[PDB]
């Protein structure tokens, strides 16, 4: 019940360069609830990210989704940066389009 | 519609 | 099939930073449909699903007032719990509640529930019979005794058997095009090298609704549930869900392993290989 977040980054559709899509950062299994979540394109904060799907599991840990529309290209990078009291420094998790 | 909670 | 109405309620104190943060988030099945967040600039109950546009202004006003009333009860609760547990005023604490009901395909009640946690640990829960509570510690026993003398279980049972069920039926009626749909999974397998002559095979299921799904890997007709890694089913930003499951296999033997996908939108389960 200090539980460190699991951070998962994934697209809605298999990525195709130049095709609109949705990028997700699902931050899960964490406690306490205070948290900061940012989505980054080439290291710059993406504006208008939607937060949704807040819930908790049977063990009371928190879950929440950040998502945004995006159009991938070959070399733009995307990441989700999370600050939580369980970690000394923010954790940045990159989208792995080949997973 | 949610419940109207009372204090514990 | 059966359906559920669930509210996830959270109150979090923040000593030195003003009033607690208070949130309610409602779901019909796996679909978020309403929310209240005290940290919004002018906090109000808000729709989260398109079909909630079918509720008129009076709904939003009434549910907003209810949320504000609930917010006040949880503010008092945070203070009360410091007393029950003999804790100081300087630390942040959390109350969580899950509340709701489930109905069968015919709209009749299957079950109701309401369970509380304090700092991420069970506090008090309504028993399945909807008549008594069970308390996890001596603080919760004080609550149980208060609620018993006040007739709280009768009020809660009336909500769960009546109001909750009636609202759930209405939401299913209004949101039928969204809530009663089935979106079939689309699946694929990715492959990754490892040190040693092994490979990771990852089976993906994308674009599905509802969220319940089963992914398995088999070898020789036997499921490998032990050898598998997986992620919990997760929302994908448009009201659908996704999942993956992986296994590590010997290089050159990938052909013997099959991924199987079972879902309400798959008349026959999918079988796929790398
Ligand atoms: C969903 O139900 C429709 C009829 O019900 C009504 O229209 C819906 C959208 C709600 O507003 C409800 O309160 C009304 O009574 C059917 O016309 C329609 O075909 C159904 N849609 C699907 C996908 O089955
Ligand atoms: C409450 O905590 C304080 C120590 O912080 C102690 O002096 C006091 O006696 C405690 N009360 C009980 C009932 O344990």
């Amino acid at each position: 019940i200090q539980k460190t977040p699991q951070i998962q980054v994934y697209s809605r559709h298999p990525p195709e360069n130049g095709k609109p899509n949705i990028l997700n950062c699902y931050v899960t299994q964490f406690h306490p609830p205070h948290i900061e979540i940012q989505m980054l394109k080439n290291g710059k904060k993406i504006p208008k990210v939607e937060m949704s799907d807040m819930s908790f599991s049977k063990d009371w840990s928190f879950y929440i989704l950040a998502h945004t529309e995006f159009t991938p290209t070959e070399t733009d990078t995307y990441a989700c940066r999370v600050k939580h009291d369980s970690m000394a420094e923010p954790k940045t998790v990159y989208w792995d389009r080949d997973m | 519609g949610n419940y109207s909670f009372y204090a514990l | 099939g059966p359906h559920s109405l669930r509210y996830f309620v959270t109150a979090v104190s923040r000593p030195g930073l003003g009033e607690p943060r208070y949130m309610e988030v409602g779901y019909v099945d796996d679909t978020e449909f309403v929310r209240f967040d005290s940290d919004a600039e002018n906090p109000r109950y808000e729709p989260r699903a398109r079909w909630m546009e079918q509720e008129g202004p009076e709904y939003w006003e009434r549910e907003t007032q209810k949320a504000k009333g609930n917010e006040q009860s949880f503010r008092v609760d945070l203070r009360t719990l410091l007393g029950y547990y003999n804790q100081s005023k300087g630390g942040s604490h959390t109350i969580q509640v899950i509340s709701g009901c489930e109905v069968g395909s015919d709209g009749r009640l299957l079950r109701g529930y309401q369970q509380y946690a304090y700092d991420g640990c069970d506090y008090i829960a309504l028993n399945e019979d909807l008549k008594t509570w069970t308390a996890a510690d001596m603080a919760a026993l004080i609550t149980k005794h208060k609620w018993e003398q006040a007739g709280e279980a009768e009020r809660l049972r009336a909500y769960l058997e009546g109001t909750c069920v009636e609202w759930l039926r209405r939401y299913l009626k209004n949101g039928n095009a969204t809530l009663l749909r089935t979106d079939s999974p689309k699946a694929h397998v990715t492959h990754h090298s490892r040190p040693e002559d092994k490979v990771t095979l990852r089976c993906w299921a994308l674009g599905f609704y509802p969220a319940d799904i089963t992914l398995t890997w088999q070898l020789n007709g036997e499921e490998l549930i032990q050898d598998m890694e997986l992620v919990e089913t997760r929302p994908a930003g448009d009201g659908t869900f996704q999942k993956w499951a992986s296994v590590v296999v010997p290089l050159g033997k990938e052909q013997y392993y099959t991924c199987h996908v079972y879902h309400q939108g798959l008349p026959e389960p999918l079988t796929l290989r790398w």
